[PDB]
């Protein structure tokens, strides 16, 4: 009935859902040091 | 005089160019040697020397040792 | 007639370094007065006891313990 | 979609954390830096707790805060040295 | 769901749109890129809403691969540190196509075109978590700034002025991508959020250190590097200096926060009392010098190198008050000095001059322009009640807590950044009326008016109730206070 | 009702100064004076309720600066201090707003005029309702920007904006000053906020580091608030913006500078006196500075014959008087002294601005005369007013100078010596340049033109009412307040200000001393009024020494030229300081040294290296 | 003085320095006026209605109410 | 002059007098009255008196924090 609850319901329902995003970081962080360390070990094969 | 722009003196004009075009103005005399030499090598050693020695006084109070700033 | 280089910051019977002396003169008269303030000493002049308190100069009551 | 509310942080230190090498579990130093950053702003909330209780003993009291908030007082400035991210006095948290 | 990728593309789609469209069709083309400025502006506001106060995680965060092995990708994320930046870059813009309205029939469709590239690149910039990527769209800005340098400048000083610009950015940029390079090559990737795990020798933290100070300081003129943006500034459109000043001034200090004060927390400590002798002069010499400038634009350029060395003794104080504190100013600096600009360029539109010597007692012809000048030259000299107080007062409890000294010296800033200030409205506001020189007037238009009002709004409400800014950044702006420390 | 004290006077400028186009030169008028009296008479019910019913009220509105814990919040505070500060600044302010709409009746530009002193009256209000140190600087720093525009409100002229451009600057330096103070209250504490600064003023006992050098924490920051008020109260270090400042209309005068703005470091002083009160070594500094500016003023206005001029250092010495007041830690006194100043100055420049008015704009003493008979009652008040700054017995300037003096005669120290002397002969001079200035206006034979006789019109109304209102405090308002505020452990104060246990004189300042030293400011008033009339009403006037003695003449320009400050304070520091600008920083430091070195200067060699390469 | 008529029927000068349309018609808007005002509403509407609205997420509130709940547990 | 009657100011210019000052004079002080019901309504709520006064005063009509935080040990 008030423009106040819907902007709330609203805002609330935009706003992104918090641990879905910290365990997306955090298997970021696990995924990017496995494929550094891979491709370190690339970089270290010889020409020949 | 339906314009706006202004009527530009060539007394005011000229001295602000002058005043613009002063990078090919050194003759590297002494007083120019002596005072880049002191206002923009000696004040900034002594400034750098305030804060360092600011730090030291610091360090000292709480009893921690110096810090090695560099 | 072309303007000159510094024209941008543009007591006449005195100079600067006469009116300097002039003004060191002045602040020194203040310097003596607090010399000689210092000559009198009026601490020791002083014609009643300090002022004592009760209750431990009021200790309790100025954050002392309690 | 975020639940309505205030935000929910487990509190507890995370596991796998160790400060002799600190720099070997990557996820666990992200998140122990969260944490500690969160303790120190609880500390800062108590600080300013405290604060709010001293200047409202200061105002009631009047001319007796002398003797009346000397207990605040201690406890506040006690609180205040290891506020956090200030002076050179630094918290050993 | 609105995430950075529209953002991004927004700009794209308005500077794709102008560049098939005949050029004959001058209405359409302003108006088609205010409405691209315009939705963009509106876009970045959206983002606020929707920006999370509690997580030092990056958010909205976007992965486009680069390399076919993953190494290095495009990931794309805001924190509570370029958030205001990049609404800030956003909203500059509409103002600058504002600015060239009248007069656009001559610059055509490439002025239009150039901003909103322009926009593209300064919002990716802020947005990148890649080290690299961030150098790519670092150094991507020279080109269209280049052009409007040299295209739409005023005299034919603009091709010795954008020379020195581009060469002074570039010597900076290639020893920056060296030391990039190094550091792709021993940690292995380029990702910020890896780099930030990645414990570094001592000996490798000097020289990676001064490589980067190398580049940033450029573009945050420290002591002797800033005579490239006098004579680059000055050489510019009205519009043109607003981006400069309002935008291109921040890279510098944006990469300080995010890519020296954290990668390297033992350096950073080792290079404060450096940084705080360079800054402690710079604020003593150039609001000194800016004294003895008759140049109108070229004041208030001096009044920027002031202001934004106050805000590198912010960062490396290292505490709330400090780092958080010098965000409020670059957001402040990023208003009050892109207003004055605008205020130069009601001038110089009128009266084709910028010395200060033809300039007197407008406050008789011109008086809303009087106002509305008055009241950022309030803003200029850090009044209370105005944003750059609060920025300028709090990087000082910043300072204040680490030395002493230092904050004794920035002080002085305030000192004689009243005295130019004030001193210029009083010779070109106040005084008596030169007819010999120039004698016909027009007051603030309605363009005028409306440009100057969200300027007007954002700087007392950022100056009088700065707290919706302060709490979205004090849960980002604490974790970067600690790093390295673990107590 | 206490937000509608701070709030009407900007409303009314609000409205005056983006709606003056409507109302005219009149509505605009109306609306402030409107204003700023509801705000009056509501300061007299906030006088009736807080500092009599003895019930302070703490208001605060909304958080300003939050950061972790620099805290300053819209908070306004009013206690038994703010309340009399509230009825003073308010009650001069509509007093002045009545007097300049008939002072202002033919300036064109009279709607402004009202905006600027409405709004100079909002930031005096949030200077004095002030919770923390940071509301505080802002209306510390608003009233100069207030006064910096009402200084040059005739911006054509070149003196007046000279005039508002140093006190901008002398200001500004006293604004570092305070911002320092500031800065160090936060690094102690860890608040801003006054109630527990105050609280917590007595426990820290360290030492810091600052500027290479090792101080107490305490003293260096009451040191350091010092120089702010020394900076706005116009004292011996930072003074000489004040009797320039007098380029600005009379009524600009006669609130900005004598009642108000001046009165402002005594006030911080006195508020800040739970912290003041922790640091003896700042104390001596304050004694001896007040001292040597009473004095210093007191020589330097006894050979002036401006008109305005004159009364500006009789307010300079009155500040002095007021703040070596505070040194001997009795601030209850000092109040009192700004409270009884901001009648009988007020009134003062107001009579003066009505003499001048009324004479074509006439400011010179050696041009009037005998304006006795024309002028009765204008007369009438400069004689009420001179006869209260002098001090005469049993009015409101004896209740609290004399009080001043017999006190720091009790000091027995080092500091209180010093301060007594200079405050017994500034007395004397005082009477003689205060007894000179209403001989030559009033009473000596006519030295004016025909043209100013002519056109003679004493007060209207409106220019009256306000007098006659300032000459009844002045007469009776000392004797009121003497009780409430200088008695004896009088709690009219409660814990607005503090004086430890341990250097209270006040007592022994009544019966401790002979009846010589509460005598000697009326016998010094005598001998000075003595001399004025033997050297203006009658006298051979052996000037011919000025015309053949040397030093007679540079003793004359000694004391007519500021002490010589401004002279060489410019020559030494503001030209150094312009030269300093170009001759250096831009001559040499960035102008072709870097560029020689740089991309163009010796880099070009490139032409001379690329054309090369066809070998 | 105070009772007299004044003389000066409208304000001197136009607003904005443009002179009124014709009698009987509008002033006819520009080009940018209306995406300029249509742009400055809504963003007026969206900072008053969404930033009251959106939830007090801060590290100044969680915080405060863990200290609040750890100081009175101590007891 | 001539010319100062062709400039647009909010003030009002040199020798402003609208013929309608005083209909335009009441206007003003209405709006005043206006805006300042809110600010003394607001006043009353925020206020704290920790101090009951000695003789009844008039704020009592409106204010009603009158003796509230005596208990200063429950301070937030
Ligand atoms: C930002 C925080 C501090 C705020 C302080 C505000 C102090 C006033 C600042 C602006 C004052 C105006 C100074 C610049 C303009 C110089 C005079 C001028 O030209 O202004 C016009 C416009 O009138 C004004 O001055 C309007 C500006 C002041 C009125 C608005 C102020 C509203 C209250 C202050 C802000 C409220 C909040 C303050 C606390 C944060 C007046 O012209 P006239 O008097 O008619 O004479 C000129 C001759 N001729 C007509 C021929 C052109
Ligand atoms: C015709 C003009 C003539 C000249 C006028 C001169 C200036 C006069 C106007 C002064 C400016 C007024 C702005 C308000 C300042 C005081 C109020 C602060 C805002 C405020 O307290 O509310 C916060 C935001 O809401 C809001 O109310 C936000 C709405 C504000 C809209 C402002 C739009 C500015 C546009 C600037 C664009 C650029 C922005 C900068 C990048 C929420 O408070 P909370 O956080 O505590 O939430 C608590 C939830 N439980």
């Amino acid at each position: 009935g008030f423009i106040m609850e819907f902007a709330e319901n609203l805002v609330l329902r935009l706003m992104e859902n918090p641990e879905e995003r910290d365990r997306k970081a955090r298997e970021h962080i696990y995924e990017m040091h496995e494929r550094c360390k891979k491709i370190k070990e690339m970089w270290a094969l010889p020409i020949r | 005089g339906g314009g706006m722009e202004t009527n530009k003196n060539k007394f005011i004009e000229d001295w602000g160019s002058a005043r613009e075009n002063l990078e090919h103005n050194f003759r590297w005399t002494r007083r120019n040697f002596a005072l880049i030499g002191i206002f923009g090598i000696a004040l900034p050693i002594i400034v750098y020397k305030g804060i360092v020695k600011d730090f030291h006084m610091q360090d000292e109070d709480a009893g921690r040792p110096h810090r090695k700033f560099l | 007639k072309p303007l000159s280089v510094n024209d941008e910051l543009m007591a006449d019977t005195v100079g600067k370094y006469e009116a300097l002396a002039w003004l060191s003169g002045g602040l020194g008269f203040f310097v003596g007065l607090g010399l000689l303030a210092v000559l009198n000493d009026k601490a020791s002049k002083v014609p009643f006891t300090p002022r004592v308190y009760p209750y431990d100069n009021l200790r309790v009551e100025l954050g002392g313990e309690p | 979609g975020r639940k309505k509310g205030l935000p929910e942080f487990e509190e507890s230190a995370p596991d796998g954390f160790d400060p002799e090498n600190p720099y070997k579990d990557p996820v666990a130093m992200v998140e122990m830096r969260e944490h500690i950053v969160r303790e120190k702003w609880i500390q800062i909330e108590k600080a300013k707790i405290l604060r709010e209780k001293v200047k409202w003993c200061y105002r009631v009291e009047g001319v007796n805060h002398y003797q009346k908030c000397r207990h605040l007082v201690q406890q506040y400035l006690d609180s205040t040295r290891g506020v956090g991210w200030g002076k050179d006095h630094r918290p050993i948290s | 769901y609105f995430n950075l990728s529209g953002l991004i593309l927004c700009p794209v789609l308005g500077s794709i749109i102008l560049l098939f469209i005949p050029n004959s069709r001058i209405r359409l083309i302003r108006l088609i890129g205010l409405c691209a400025s315009l939705i963009t502006f509106l876009y970045s506001l959206v983002l606020w809403i929707q920006f999370d106060s509690s997580t030092a995680k990056f958010q909205f965060v976007e992965s486009l691969r680069w390399l076919p092995y993953e190494n290095i990708n495009f990931y794309l994320g805001i924190d509570g540190i370029s958030l205001f930046f990049v609404i800030l870059t956003t909203f500059l813009i509409p103002i600058c196509i504002l600015v060239g309205w009248s007069g656009m029939r001559s610059y055509g469709k490439e002025y239009i075109i150039a901003f909103l590239i322009c926009e593209f690149l300064m919002i990716a910039v802020f947005c990148m978590l890649d080290l690299l990527l961030f150098y790519v769209f670092f150094e991507s800005v020279l080109i269209p700034m280049f052009i409007i340098i040299g295209v739409w400048g005023s005299r034919q000083r603009k091709i010795k002025a954008a020379y020195q610009f581009f060469l002074y950015t570039l010597l900076g940029s290639l020893f920056m991508l060296l030391a990039i390079l190094l550091i792709l090559f021993q940690t292995g990737t380029t990702d910020l959020q890896i780099l930030l795990t990645t414990e570094f020798s001592e000996r490798r933290q000097i020289f990676l250190w001064i490589a980067f100070f190398a580049s940033f300081a450029v573009k945050v003129p420290m002591v002797p590097v800033h005579i490239w943006l006098p004579e680059a500034h000055v050489e510019a459109p009205t519009a043109g200096s607003v981006i400069l000043a309002g935008i291109l001034l921040k890279f510098g200090t944006y990469g300080f926060l995010r890519f020296s004060i954290p990668m390297f927390p033992e350096a950073t400590l080792c290079f404060t009392p450096f940084i705080y002798t360079l800054s402690a002069i710079a604020i003593i010499y150039t609001s000194l010098t800016t004294l003895r400038q008759i140049d109108l634009k070229k004041i208030i350029a001096y009044s920027s190198v002031a202001h934004m060395n106050l805000v590198t003794i912010g960062m490396f104080s290292l505490n709330i008050q400090g780092i958080g504190g010098s965000i409020l100013l670059m957001l402040s600096h990023g208003l009050v000095s892109s207003a004055l600009f605008l205020c130069v360029g009601v001038l110089y539109d009128r009266h084709k001059t910028r010395l200060v010597r033809y300039y007197g007692g407008l406050v008789s012809t011109m008086p809303n322009f009087s106002t509305i000048f008055f009241f950022f030259t309030l803003a200029n000299m850090s009044l209370p009640g105005t944003s750059s107080f609060i920025g300028e007062f709090l990087i000082l409890v910043g300072a204040f807590q680490r030395n002493s000294l230092v904050a004794t010296l920035a002080a002085l800033g305030m000192i004689l950044g009243a005295a130019y200030s004030l001193w210029l409205y009083n010779r070109v506001v106040s005084g008596n009326l030169k007819p010999d020189f120039l004698h016909k007037f027009s007051d603030l238009n309605g363009r005028e008016v409306f440009i100057f009002i969200p300027f007007l709004v954002g700087l007392v409400w950022m100056g009088v109730y700065p707290k919706v800014f302060l709490d979205c950044m004090h849960t980002s702006v604490s974790n970067l206070v600690q790093h390295g420390k673990f107590h | 009702m206490y937000l509608l004290i701070v709030f009407l006077p900007l409303l009314g400028s609000s409205v005056a100064g983006f709606f003056g186009r409507f109302l005219g030169s009149e509505g605009s008028a109306i609306m402030t004076t409107t204003c700023v009296s509801f705000s009056s008479i509501l300061s007299l019910i906030a006088f009736y309720e807080v500092a009599l019913g003895a019930s302070a009220c703490y208001l605060r509105i909304a958080p300003w600066i939050s950061s972790e814990m620099f805290d300053a919040s819209w908070g306004f505070l009013f206690d038994s201090l703010t309340v009399v500060m509230l009825i003073v600044v308010t009650f001069i302010s509509s007093l002045v707003h009545l007097y300049s709409i008939s002072y202002m009746s033919e300036d064109p530009h009279s709607p402004r005029f009202m905006c600027y002193l409405s709004i100079f009256t909002f930031f005096m209000l949030m200077l004095v309702t002030g919770d923390n140190f940071l509301q505080l600087f802002l209306g510390w720093e608003g009233v100069g920007l207030a006064s910096y525009l009402l200084i040059h409100f005739w911006f054509t002229r070149l003196q007046a904006d000279k005039a508002a451009i140093k006190a901008m600057l002398v200001n500004r330096v006293g604004d570092f000053g305070l911002a320092l103070g500031i800065l160090g209250c936060f690094t102690l504490f860890q608040t801003v906020d006054f109630s527990t600064i105050f609280a917590c003023a007595s426990v820290p006992r360290n030492s810091w580091i600052f500027c290479n050098m090792r101080l107490n924490a305490i003293s260096l920051i009451c040191i350091l608030l010092f120089i702010g008020a020394v900076g706005k109260s116009a004292q011996i270090g930072l003074h000489t913006w004040l009797p320039d400042a007098m380029e600005g209309p009379t009524p600009v005068s006669a609130l900005i500078h004598a009642a108000t703005m001046v009165t402002a470091g005594v006030f911080m002083i006195a508020r800040c006196s739970p912290l003041f009160e922790y640091s003896p070594t700042a104390l001596i500094v304050i004694t001896f500075a007040g001292a040597m500016t009473s004095f210093l003023a007191a020589t330097t206005g006894i050979l002036q014959n401006d008109l305005k001029r004159v009364i500006a250092y009789s307010t300079c010495s009155q500040l002095g008087y007021m703040i070596f007041a505070c040194g001997i830690s009795n601030y209850s006194v000092s109040v009192f002294h700004l409270m009884n100043h901001a009648f009988f100055k007020a009134l003062l420049f107001l009579s003066a601005g009505s003499v001048i008015h009324a004479m074509s704009d006439e400011q010179d003493m050696r041009k009037m005369g005998g304006l006795a008979s024309s002028f009765p009652l204008t007369y009438a008040m400069m004689l009420i007013g001179s006869l209260s700054l002098i001090g005469f017995p049993f009015l409101t300037g004896f209740y609290s100078k004399d009080v001043i003096l017999e006190l720091a005669y009790t000091k027995y120290t080092i500091s209180g010596n010093f301060a007594f002397w200079l405050g017994s002969v500034s007395v004397l001079f005082t009477s003689y340049y205060s007894f000179r200035l209403l001989f030559l206006t009033f009473l000596v034979p006519t030295n004016s033109f025909g043209r100013d006789i002519s056109r003679c019109h004493d007060a209207p109304i409106p220019m009256a009412i306000p007098l006659i209102l300032l000459a009844l405090g002045s007469l009776f308002v000392g004797y009121l307040a003497k009780d409430m505020m200088i008695g004896l452990g009088t709690n009219f104060w409660a814990n607005s200000l503090l004086v430890l246990p341990k250097n209270e004189i006040l007592a022994e300042s009544e019966f401790a001393a002979p009846t010589i030293i509460k005598l000697i400011p009326i016998l010094f008033s005598t001998l000075g009024a003595f001399v004025a009339y033997n050297v203006n009403l009658v006298a051979d006037q052996f000037q011919r020494a000025f015309q053949t003695s040397t030093f007679c003449n540079r003793l004359y320009s000694f004391f007519n030229k500021r002490w010589f400050f401004d002279q060489v304070l410019n020559d030494f520091l503001v030209r150094s300081f312009l030269r300093f600008g170009y001759e250096v920083s831009f001559e040499a430091l960035d102008k072709g040294a870097i560029e020689i070195l740089g991309p163009y200067g010796i880099s070009y060699t490139f032409r001379r290296l690329a054309e090369r390469i066809s070998q | 003085r105070w009772a007299t008529p004044g003389h000066e029927e409208r304000p001197k000068g136009y607003f904005m320095n443009r002179t009124p349309p014709a009698p009987g018609q509008s002033r006819k808007w520009e080009d940018w006026e209306l995406p300029c005002y249509i742009t400055s509403f809504l963003t007026i509407v969206i900072l008053g209605v969404g930033l009251n609205a959106k939830p007090d997420l801060s590290i100044e509130t969680w915080a405060h109410q863990k200290a609040l709940e750890r100081l009175e547990m101590e007891k | 002059g001539d010319f100062r009657a062709k400039v647009w100011s909010m003030t009002g210019g040199p020798n402003c007098r609208p013929k309608h000052w005083r209909r335009n004079t009441a206007i003003a002080m209405f709006g005043v009255f206006l805006v300042c019901i809110p600010i003394a309504k607001l006043s009353a709520k925020l206020e704290q008196r920790p101090h009951m006064p000695v003789r009844p005063i008039p704020s009592q009509i409106w204010c009603k924090n009158f003796g509230t935080k005596d208990d200063y040990e429950k301070e937030h």
